[PDB]
């Protein structure tokens, strides 16, 4: 009933069971005196399967005796998961005591059957005016958020949860793939300074840990999302639930890491066989369903700041959505700092998204797009030749350039937690009237952190 | 029986042993003449096992015994001022070691939940690398360019630059010749920076594993400081030398290959190491100590060093190195070769800490610099046609050109944060721009030559303050206009 | 006892002893009947070794005798060995009888400890231009030329022994490793010509030898310098040595042939695993300890006129002064094609050299990259519109090119112009006159392949 340690080569352990009990695949194996964990992953006969630790592997030697749990990896959940910092098996690392809860899942699921779809597409509101009309998000959808050097990505993330948290609270979770510890530490301090802590559960696969847990934290952190998702309130409804992922790329880096160690044969650039089966395998369990629906906001980080190679071509197929950050609109000053011209979208469809919105959008790019050619143009000659012509454009583009900022509410440095959550009409109202004319007149200078066209107004008039 | 064991084959380095029943992953093994192996494959039948000293010794029949122990090396504050191998034992002559405590050389970082967020200041003596990609105190900055750009020399200035801000300075050699590393000691010993620094060497004729194994026992050294409630800096001078040696290791045991025959686990290999460098809260230094230390807390900061084949960061070490650290140091071979020195290239040269980790008064003074730079560079195409151009474009010119020249320094020349701070005022306000583009930096040791030789109780006030208001405003404009006339470049 | 063969493959061959005599290492077998020897490399096993053979294999065959002698190969060393020829394995080869000494040493031994090292405190004229100018040596430091195919190693290498070993006082030793048997006979009697002979000792292993014998050729020599280095007289001091080693890179290549034969598998673009710790092995042996100085010049062949190639970038960082050489110069007639934009030196610091040979080098070398810079530019579009500074800069930079060529002595036979020697205070007047503007009349043909100025002043007067 016991089997033993035969081959320890890095992190891959052969256990040699009996004849008659051999553990299925993905069960759990616990070594007997140490607190180590193994996942089975092949069979290769005579009793002989091929394991990989979940954790460090130093202190092991062959002869040891393996005992097996009959079943996968399970996880807690429930509402007892709330405002702590759980690893890959769920245990806590905050030091504040054991997680009250009974409910364990299996972190190894199968995605939801084709009848399961929504029968609808809808659509996410934020907060945020730039990525509310020119980036719609899609409610169930997934958002690929790339761009970013050294600009504040986390503080985003976290003025994002406060937002949909205003809106709804829908009990986000966060799992950082493969984070640096320092950032982790000040977004969990920042989360408790903002009383925010409540309302969000927190897993932390480190840098420096073996790949394992890189690959399995986001199975952990995606199980308590559907667990999320699966509660139903007296309406008989369920919740809609945000998900956060650091960065997928760290994903395959770490699923190229464990396939090259297993010992096969290399793809094409030197990646698994298997790429697009297993995001594809994820991917298919951040969906929207009859009951309740999962969101996905993951930071993208193009690999040598190419579109042609694997790693950003199979995740294309799933982004639902695109957004980029600009440093040098940070650097000037614009909070937000959202480049308008890179960041597009798929759900900008005039009949979804509405034929104004698409109009209005479509206008204020080209006008933008205007702005910018005018610049070179400006430094060679100068404004000699722009006179009644490509002027009206310049103020036009200034004001819509000085109409993104945005004041935050969780960041206080700056505000006093304004709330700044107008809804869409809102935004595609003033948009509308800007590019008609009637704010022409209206100072260029009065639409920095403004939320809607009443406050620039009574800012106009104040001036 | 299980403890014994017998040689089968010697090859390469690498040594099978028949037995050892009871051996575990890393463990030390002793052989009959004195040499110690260490145990990193567990077959069925056999273990694999890299020897720590030179293998031409040893020959098959011998025998080998388990010591049921793990590496360790000493620590203490007596390696200061000396040089030692990989194992701690002393090279340079001058007598045993004497330490009371060893530590294991492999070990895990400290828990998120007793970290600290990083803002204090390190200052490298450089006004590039200060006023606009700032380090501080548990952060970790990559300097990356090509062969001949000057790495050593920012990392040695670096060290040297710690001579009054009191923090622990450790120094590793991966895979260099010995004149260098003496030539690098001397240099150290001339400036009296050998007091507070510690020297760890694997040289080139040195065998794979200890050229493997000492950047560990390097960070070793520097957590005991950091264990304590102090700081300390330690610098890698070749992480892809250790690739190299692993790389090697690995392809003799036989183990499936990647991209560039590289092993599967080298982003492992540099991120458990990376990550073992950050800063920790008061509570965890109180425990550590069990009260003997109270109010402090302690920091630990790395400076590796990557190497490039022309100008490729596409390789597949750099990336990992890259994604792993926070901000990376660009060096590049066209601007050495232009005259600009050091060969900062401020375009893809970025510190995620940012603002949080400067002194009030450069904070306030290194926006005119960024955003002078940032300007220029948006014109790199017109440069060579300055004929065709605005007069407001021809002046962003200019001054752009200024600040460019004046962002050049020597070597073994540090900076205090006066000077930067009484130059970058300088730039600021136009006082530089009725100068030609040459003589600047004439103009600018001339300036602070003054300053340091009349104004000594503004600039050791500024030194150890680092405050900005308006009395001290008005001193330095009153300095810098009293340099203007009255006196000679 | 003795043992047999039992597989030959090429090279490498396996002998088979009992299990009470397995001799060691690095030891040395001769095969009875034959004159063969054999150089053990492995330990395989059940009294089984893995040996090089050190001729060629033809005529061998399984189930021969072997028997050992204990001890690695030792060579002559001493006064005997000045003016003789000798093979790798220290036999004379001059068809001048034995050699008439009896001290032997191995040449297989660990290099010098930290402790003794020394610091090379004395520069070194060569009368060569560009060397002087912008890669100066020093005295007991080590200098390498980087060159591909048919580009000027060998002549450079001749012209430097002229200049420098004629008017030594102390010893030499030159070390032949896979070059051509023609130039070896034309070395030796151009040094028999004149009355040198009796302060030099010669090692040739050429390219039509075994790989045997190409990979521990160059040792015997480094055996000889390094006894020699540590030689003292009763009442007198020591000598200086000059140490000159022909295309190391042929120890590398022969060591890539004999690796997949051991049984190794191979990394980057087809090389050995042990390609870094076998060429530091040798390299740490040549140099300068407290006891003796050793002043060495290196040829570094570049495969394929790639200078990334694994081989030349390992070798890179174990040299003071590196010199390398361009086929694009030399096609363009320019001899000596010297790359100013690639050759460093340790000793290019204003405390070893002074104030204005820094300032010359530094001015040299901004000039020219400022030209290239401006090529491109140049070359798709016209040569008017450039500012008249980029114009001066054009001129000056080809003059600068024009004025670094130079006559050799050695070189009299291709082109029939006697040899130049120039003075490096002759070479900074010229360089700072031509960059300051003295000469801006001048036209760039009397700048080719002359001495000092001078001669550049007469060659225009007379054009
Ligand atoms: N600021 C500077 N001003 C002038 N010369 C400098 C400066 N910094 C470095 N150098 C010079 O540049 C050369 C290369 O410096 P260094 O040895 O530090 O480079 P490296 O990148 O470590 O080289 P290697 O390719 O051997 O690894 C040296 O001659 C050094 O003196
Ligand atoms: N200073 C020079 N003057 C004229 N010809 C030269 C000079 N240097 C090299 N060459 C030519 O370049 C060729 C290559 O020379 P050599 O160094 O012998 O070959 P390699 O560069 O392959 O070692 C020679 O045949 C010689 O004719
Ligand atoms: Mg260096
Ligand atoms: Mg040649």
């Amino acid at each position: 009933s016991s089997g033993r340690i035969i081959q320890i080569i890095g992190a891959v352990i052969d256990v040699e069971f009996e004849r008659t009990s051999v553990p299925k695949i993905y069960d759990a194996l616990q070594v007997d005196g140490t607190e180590t964990t193994l996942e089975v992953q092949q069979q290769l006969g005579d009793g002989v399967v091929r394991t990989i630790a979940m954790g460090s592997t130093e202190g092991l030697k062959r002869g040891l005796t393996v005992t097996s749990t009959n079943a996968p990896i399970s996880v807690p959940v429930g509402t007892a998961t709330l405002g702590r910092i759980m690893d890959v098996l769920g245990r806590p690392i905050d030091e504040a005591g054991p997680v009250a809860t009974e409910e364990r899942l299996p972190i190894h699921r199968q995605a939801p059957s084709y009848a399961e779809q929504a029968a609808s597409t809808d659509l996410l509101e934020t907060g945020i005016k730039v990525i509310d009309l020119l980036c719609p998000f899609a409610k169930g959808g997934k958002v690929g958020l790339f761009g970013g050097a050294g600009v504040g990505k986390t503080v985003n993330m976290m003025e994002l949860i406060n937002n949909i948290a205003k809106a709804h609270s829908g009990l986000s979770v966060f799992a950082g793939v493969g984070e640096r510890t320092r950032e982790g530490n000040d977004f969990y301090h920042e989360m408790k300074d903002s009383n925010v802590l409540d309302k969000v559960a927190m897993v932390y696969g480190q840098m420096n840990e073996p790949p394992g847990n890189r690959l399995r934290v986001a199975l952990t952190g995606l199980t308590m999302a559907e667990y999320f998702r699966d509660e139903k309130d007296e309406n008989g409804k369920g919740r809609d639930v945000l998900l956060f992922v650091d960065n997928i790329y760290r994903y395959t880096l770490a699923g190229t890491e464990v396939s090259a160690l297993l010992g096969r044969m290399p793809s094409a650039v030197g990646y698994q066989p298997t790429l697009a089966e297993e995001m594809g395998v994820l991917q298919e369990r951040i969906t929207s369903t009859k009951s309740g629906s999962i969101t996905s906001i993951q930071a993208v980080y193009v690999p040598a700041d190419d579109l042609t190679d694997p790693s950003p071509a199979t995740t294309f197929a799933h982004l639902d959505a695109t957004v980029v950050l600009s440093r040098d609109i940070a650097s000037s000053g614009i909070y937000p700092a959202i480049d308008p011209l890179d960041s597009t979208s798929r759900q900008l469809d005039p009949l979804v998204v509405g034929q104004e919105h698409y109009e209005i959008a479509r206008a204020v790019q080209n006008v933008l797009q205007r702005y910018k050619e005018l610049k070179d143009i400006i430094a060679i000659l100068g404004m000699d030749e722009l006179a009644e012509e490509d002027k009206l454009v310049v103020y036009r583009a200034r004001k819509i350039q000085r109409f993104f900022s945005q004041p935050f509410h969780v960041a206080e440095v700056f505000t006093g937690a304004p709330g700044k959550l107008v809804p869409l009409k809102e935004t595609i109202r003033g948009f509308k009237g800007l590019l008609a004319g009637e704010y022409d007149h209206i100072p260029e200078q009065a639409f920095y952190m403004v939320g809607g066209i009443d406050e620039v107004i009574a800012k106009a008039e104040k001036l | 029986a299980k403890n014994e064991g017998t040689i089968v084959m010697v090859s390469d380095g690498i040594v099978r042993i028949h037995g050892l029943a009871d051996a575990m992953y890393g463990e030390m093994i002793e052989f009959d003449g004195g040499l110690f192996g260490m145990a990193l494959n567990l077959e069925q039948d056999s273990v694999g096992a890299v020897v720590l000293g030179n293998y031409l010794s040893l020959q098959e029949g011998q025998k080998a015994r388990c010591t049921g122990r793990v590496l360790e090396v000493p620590v203490g504050p007596e390696l200061l001022g000396r040089v030692v191998d990989a194992l701690g034992n002393p090279i340079d002559g001058k007598g045993p070691i004497d330490a009371k405590l060893t530590d294991a050389v492999e070990k895990v970082a400290p828990g998120v939940i007793w970290r600290q967020s990083v803002d204090q200041p390190v200052q490298t003596g450089y006004k590039s690398v200060d006023t606009m990609i700032p380090v501080g105190r548990g952060q970790r900055e990559l300097i990356i360019g090509d062969r001949q750009t000057g790495k050593t020399a920012m990392a040695i200035d670096a060290i040297i630059a710690q001579k009054n801000s009191g923090i622990k300075c450790v120094y590793v050699a991966i895979g260099q010749k010995q004149s260098t590393i003496a030539n690098v000691v001397r240099k150290l010993e001339e400036t009296g920076a050998m007091a507070y620094t510690t020297v760890v060497a694997a040289a080139a004729a040195d065998p794979a594993a200890m050229q493997y194994l000492a950047p560990y026992s390097g960070c070793t050294m520097g957590e005991y400081f950091r264990d304590r409630g102090e700081d300390a800096l330690i610098i890698y001078d070749d992480l892809s030398k250790q690739a190299v040696a692993y790389r090697q290791i690995s392809l003799l045991l036989r183990r499936p290959p990647g991209r560039e025959a590289y092993p599967g686990d080298v982003f492992y290999l540099h991120s458990r190491l990376l990550e073992r460098a950050s800063r920790v809260s008061a509570e965890y230094v109180e425990k550590f100590t069990n009260g003997a230390v109270t109010g402090k807390t302690g920091s630990l900061t790395a400076l590796p060093i990557i190497e490039t084949q022309a100008g490729d960061v596409s390789a597949f070490v750099p990336t990992n190195v890259i994604s792993i650290t926070d901000g990376q140091i660009f060096l590049e071979t066209s601007l050495f070769n232009a005259g600009i020195r050091p060969a900062v290239n401020a375009g893809i040269s970025v510190s995620r800490v940012g603002g949080s980790a400067q002194t009030k008064i450069i904070k306030k003074l290194s926006g005119g610099i960024r955003t002078a730079l940032a300007q220029y560079r948006e014109l790199a195409a017109f440069a060579q046609f300055a004929s065709d151009l605005d007069e407001a474009t021809r002046k962003q010119l200019e001054h752009g050109q200024r600040v460019t020249e004046l962002m050049k320094q020597k070597q073994y020349a540090p900076y205090s944060i006066a000077d930067q701070a009484v130059s970058v005022y300088a730039s600021n306000e136009g006082y530089m721009a009725d100068v030609e583009v040459k003589k600047i930096v004439d103009f600018d040791a001339a300036l602070i030559a003054y300053f340091r030789s009349e104004y000594a109780p503004l600039m050791k006030q500024i030194d150890e303050t680092g405050d900005y208001n308006k009395d001290i405003e008005a001193a330095i404009k009153a300095g810098i206009e009293s340099f203007k006339a009255t006196q000679t470049y």
